[PDB]
């Protein structure tokens, strides 16, 4: 069925650098992606809505795009508070089925 | 075969006269689905009209009227059915109006016609 | 009673709902139907008891269930609730006229009297195999794209004085109503998109209402005619309901019905010179079904431009009790269901069969 | 803007059921749809299911269809998750998340998949 | 007729029935023939009565031939004769508050 394959989840990046994250689908997905930022002990807050829309209260640093089965996220001028586990989720199926991602960590 | 549809609205008397006139003149000699779907439906309509006609022509044998359009009887009018005169009903009424006037007596009459036919057939066979 | 068959000018290649349905449901129309005008024939046509209506109703439901599939369909059953979930593709949806035709051995009588209001003797009767085509439009308050009266607006109430029945007045003139979406206006609410606007010529509306009140005044000669909005009820009745494509629209008709004519004059419109009565409309995802009791949800709106172009051809008006009124009658547009919409279209036709065997007394005797 | 609040922690014997909940507050309950997520150790944000509050309808992940019931109490703005036939495999932090559906009350519900208002997470274990 | 008495702001279930379980159109009217509540196909409609803000009906029972008028928050002024119009027959119940 629909599955989500992410990047290695060990992304070595310095603060101030632009991190690149990815989200690959096993099946085509429309702009039905949600990108989340998980910190230990924290809610996995939504930062990008619908593959590309800032979800509100989200820095411009955090942005992305995509279509079909290939989507990406980049984080410009990465801050230390952004070294979170990122998730990509997909809700394009109906009756609902959610691809909930795997989780990628930025490292240094 | 119901060429009498155009007679609707005429009186019973008038309808009879019209047929006699016509009878004398006739006797004396005086885009593909749109075509084939309807071709079949028109033939079905015409074949059915023939079949109902033949059926009725034989069903009427039970009253001794087989093979006829008009058949005369040996059962009198009882006047309970209707007390109008012959001219009143034949000249001032259409067939539909007439049928409505007596549509609750048809089974009575049909029964009587069957019965008199049976007795007549019996009488002939007894005499022979 | 027999079952009529349908015919339509189906195209069957545009993958539209009505053409797809018609492809297998209906036959081609008759390219050369005949009509026989009868002479001195009077026939009683009772539009309220015309069984053709129920047959039309069943075919339309099948068309809808085979096409506009909701994401969620809720059917109460007595009293639990059964939920059906389906794929929710959008489909093209534009009505095609459908003709009904008699099976072999049957014929349809047509009432050709332009002044006949129904429920009684029609003095001009002709016979056909097929009716004209009727567009299966589903709507409330203002019925759309129907036939027009030959000369005058006609009230066809079963009973003018009952107050539990509709007026279903048909018009002798269509009034265009143009409903459009504010294309490319994308705005979202937070913790809009679903909007449309309908424009009605005010001149046509004014003329139409003046003529309608004149007829209502004839029925109610000592009273003022006042119009109002609904008293409450389900949104499908309170507002005007229609659909185009997969979109279900609800329009606020209040601007059309706040007048009071008495001396055939209201000044309800201040000669506003706007020339347009405009309605505020919304597009909904969760609607009440018209198909018996139940509720259904459809997928969210199409991202581009949506337009509807319709002919107002009649009003499913109702009237208040009137028992406690003094010199005034109140009318309200809220109302209608689907059977009423078809009665307003099928009133002209009746299906009968000839029974060729009859009896009459005469002067002949059979020889025995 | 629902200040979705988490419930307490639980421990059950395997084969047992657990019922947990979240309280929505500060807005109309009916205008938010809710889903449940299970953050099992070492896993991602596993989806359990979804509930629609305007239409009392719910959908579940296939592996949980015979094990999970999601319901709601419209009068207490409470979202509930009931999981049966518990296994050690189900040890996880469980939580709700809300989705805003503007004007759902009037029939304008969108049924979006964007989870913005999250509970805090409650640990459920077995023993 | 049937007579039902309630008190103050409580609720009453007044009923009409049919032998024909087909959701056949019916209406409720007060003693002055003012429409209160009725059915138009699948949809519920209300009349301009004092009860529009109080009246409802069990829609789920319409196909069972049961067409009740349920009035919440009764007012003393609501005491009246209520008339059922179902199919052709009429039935009556008096409501006292
Ligand atoms: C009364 O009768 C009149 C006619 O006699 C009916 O009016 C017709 O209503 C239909 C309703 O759709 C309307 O059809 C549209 O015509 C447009 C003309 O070019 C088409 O372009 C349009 O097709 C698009 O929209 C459809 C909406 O469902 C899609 O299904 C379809 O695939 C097309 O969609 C593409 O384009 C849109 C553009 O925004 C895009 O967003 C989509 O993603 C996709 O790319 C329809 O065919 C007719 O034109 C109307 N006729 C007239 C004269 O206006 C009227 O509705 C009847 N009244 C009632 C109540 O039924
Ligand atoms: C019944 O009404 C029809 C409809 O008008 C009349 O027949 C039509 O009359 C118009 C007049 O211009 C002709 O153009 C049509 O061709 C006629 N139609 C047919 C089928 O003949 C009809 O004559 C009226 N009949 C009666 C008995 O009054
Ligand atoms: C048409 O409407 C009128 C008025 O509503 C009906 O008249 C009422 O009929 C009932 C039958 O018993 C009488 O008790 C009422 O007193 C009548 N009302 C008035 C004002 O006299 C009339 O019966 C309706 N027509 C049909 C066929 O029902
Ligand atoms: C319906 O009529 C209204 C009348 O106001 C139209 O609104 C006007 O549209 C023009 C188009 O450029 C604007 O310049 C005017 O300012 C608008 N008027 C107002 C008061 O805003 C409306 O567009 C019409 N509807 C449609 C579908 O055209
Ligand atoms: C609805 O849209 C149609 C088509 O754009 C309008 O039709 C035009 O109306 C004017 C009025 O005189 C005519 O001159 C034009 O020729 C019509 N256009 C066409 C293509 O025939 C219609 O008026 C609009 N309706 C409303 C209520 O505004
Ligand atoms: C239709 O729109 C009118 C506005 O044009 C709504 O009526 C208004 O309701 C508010 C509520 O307090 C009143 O203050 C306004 O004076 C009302 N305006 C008018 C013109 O009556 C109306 O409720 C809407 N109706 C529907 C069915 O949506
Ligand atoms: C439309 O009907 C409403 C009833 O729903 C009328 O409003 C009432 O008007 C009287 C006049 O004194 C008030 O006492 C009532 O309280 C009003 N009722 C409500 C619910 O507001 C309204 O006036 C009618 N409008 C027209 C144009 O006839
Ligand atoms: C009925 O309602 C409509 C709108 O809800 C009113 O018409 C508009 O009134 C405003 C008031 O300034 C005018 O500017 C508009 O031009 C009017 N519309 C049109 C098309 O002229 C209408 O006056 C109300 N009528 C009554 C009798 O209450
Ligand atoms: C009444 O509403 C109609 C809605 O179409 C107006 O017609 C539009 O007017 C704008 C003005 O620029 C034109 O650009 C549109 O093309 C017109 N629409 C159509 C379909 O032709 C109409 O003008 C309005 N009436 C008045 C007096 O403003
Ligand atoms: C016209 O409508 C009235 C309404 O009561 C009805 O009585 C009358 O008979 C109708 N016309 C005909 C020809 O029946
Ligand atoms: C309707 O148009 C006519 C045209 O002369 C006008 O006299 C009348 O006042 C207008 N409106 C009403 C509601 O009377
Ligand atoms: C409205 O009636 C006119 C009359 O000729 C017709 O041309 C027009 O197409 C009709 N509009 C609709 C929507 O059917």
């Amino acid at each position: 069925e629909l599955e989500l394959t992410q990047s290695p989840a060990t992304l070595s990046v310095s603060p101030g650098e632009r991190a690149t994250l990815s989200c690959r689908a096993s099946e085509s997905v429309s702009s039905d992606l949600a990108w989340y930022q998980q910190k230990p002990g924290q809610a996995p807050r939504l930062l990008i809505y619908g593959a590309s829309t800032r979800a509100t209260g989200v820095p411009a640093r955090f942005s992305g795009s995509g279509s079909g089965a290939e989507f990406t996220l980049t984080i410009s001028s990465l801050q230390s508070e952004d070294f979170a586990v990122y998730y990509c989720q997909q809700y394009n199926n109906w009756p609902p089925r959610y691809t909930f991602g795997q989780g990628t960590r930025l490292e240094i | 075969i119901l060429g009498f549809l155009g007679a609707a609205g005429s009186t019973m008397g008038a309808a009879s006269m019209a047929l006699t006139v016509q009878a004398r003149l006739l006797l004396s000699g005086i885009h593909m689905l749109q075509l084939t779907v309807w071709g079949i439906k028109q033939l079905q309509a015409r074949v059915l009209a023939v079949e109902r006609y033949l059926r009725d022509q034989q069903l009427l044998g039970i009253w001794g009227c087989s093979g006829k359009i008009i058949c005369c009887t040996n059962v009198p009018w009882n006047d309970s059915w209707s007390n109008k005169t012959i001219n009143e009903i034949w000249d001032n009424m259409t067939w539909m109006q007439w049928e409505k006037e007596i549509d609750n007596y048809t089974q009575h009459i049909y029964t009587l016609l069957e019965v008199s036919q049976i007795q007549q057939e019996k009488n002939e066979q007894e005499l022979l | 009673t027999t079952t009529l068959f349908c015919a339509s000018d189906a195209k069957a290649y545009d993958t539209e709902v009505h053409n797809v349905w018609a492809t297998h449901a209906c036959v081609p129309t008759d390219p050369n139907p005949q009509e026989i005008v009868l002479g001195n024939v009077t026939e009683n046509f009772n539009m309220w008891k015309n069984n053709m209506v129920e047959q039309m109703h069943e075919d339309i439901i099948s068309l809808w269930d085979q096409s506009l599939k909701p994401c969620v369909k809720l059917t109460p059953l007595c009293c639990n609730t059964s939920v059906i979930t389906q794929a929710c593709p959008k489909v093209s949806f534009e009505p095609i006229p459908i003709h009904y035709c008699a099976p072999a051995g049957f014929a349809i009588l047509k009432c050709n009297s332009k002044t006949f209001n129904g429920s009684g003797p029609c003095t001009n009767v002709s016979t056909v195999q097929c009716t004209h085509g009727i567009r299966p439009v589903v709507s409330t308050q203002l019925l759309l794209n129907g036939s027009l009266a030959e000369e005058e607006i006609v009230i066809r109430s079963e009973n003018i004085t009952d107050n539990a029945k509709t007026i279903i007045v048909q018009l002798n003139e269509a009034v265009e109503i143009n409903c459009t979406r504010p294309n490319n206006n994308t705005r979202k609410s937070i913790h809009n998109i679903r909007q449309a606007h309908c424009n009605i010529s005010k001149a046509r509306w004014n003329e139409t209402l003046g003529q309608i009140v004149a007829k209502l005044e004839e029925q109610f000669p000592n009273k003022t005619i006042i119009f109002n909005h609904s008293s409450g009820g389900d949104p499908e009745i309170v507002t005007h309901s229609f659909n185009c494509g997969g979109e279900f629209f609800y329009c606020n008709t209040t601007p059309l019905f706040n007048s009071t004519w008495n001396n055939t004059r209201t000044d309800d419109y201040p000669t506003g010179g706007e020339q347009n009565i405009t309605l505020q409309c919304r597009i909904k995802q969760i609607i009440n079904m018209w198909q018996g009791v139940g509720k259904a949800m459809y997928a969210p709106p199409i991202r581009g431009q949506i337009r509807c172009s319709s002919n107002i051809t009649g009003l499913l008006l109702t009237r208040d009790g009137g028992r406690d009124q003094n010199g005034t009658e109140t009318f309200r547009p809220g109302g209608g269901n689907m059977r009423d919409n078809w009665r307003s279209e099928l009133y002209k036709y009746k299906v009968v069969k000839i029974e060729p065997l009859g009896i009459a007394p005469t002067a002949c005797k059979r020889r025995v | 803007q629902v200040q979705l609040l988490e419930s307490g922690a639980e421990v059950k014997k395997p084969g047992s059921s657990v019922k947990v909940s979240c309280k929505a507050s500060g807005d109309t309950f009916i205008r938010y749809s809710f889903t449940w997520v299970r953050q099992a150790p070492g896993q991602g944000l596993e989806w359990m299911g979804r509930i629609i509050t305007i239409l009392d309808v719910a959908h579940y992940a296939p592996h949980l269809q015979g094990r999970v019931t999601i319901t709601a109490d419209k009068s207490t703005s409470t979202v509930y998750l009931e999981l049966r036939n518990l296994r050690s495999d189900d040890t996880a932090v469980y939580f709700c998340a809300g989705v805003y559906e503007g004007e759902a009350d009037e029939g304008e519900y969108d049924n979006n998949g964007f989870l913005k208002h999250w509970g805090q997470g409650t640990l459920v274990t077995v023993t | 007729k049937k007579v039902v008495l309630g008190k103050k702001g409580d609720t009453v279930e007044l009923t009409c029935t049919a032998s024909q379980k087909k959701s056949i159109q019916f209406h409720w009217k007060n003693s002055n023939q003012i429409k209160i509540l009725g059915n138009q196909g699948s949809f519920l409609t209300k009349g301009p009565s004092k009860l529009n803000d109080r009246a409802d009906s069990r829609r789920s029972l319409w196909d069972q031939g049961n067409f009740p008028l349920i009035i919440k928050n009764l007012k003393i002024e609501d005491s009246d004769t209520y008339i059922c119009e179902v199919e052709d027959q009429k039935e009556e119940v008096q409501l006292l508050v």
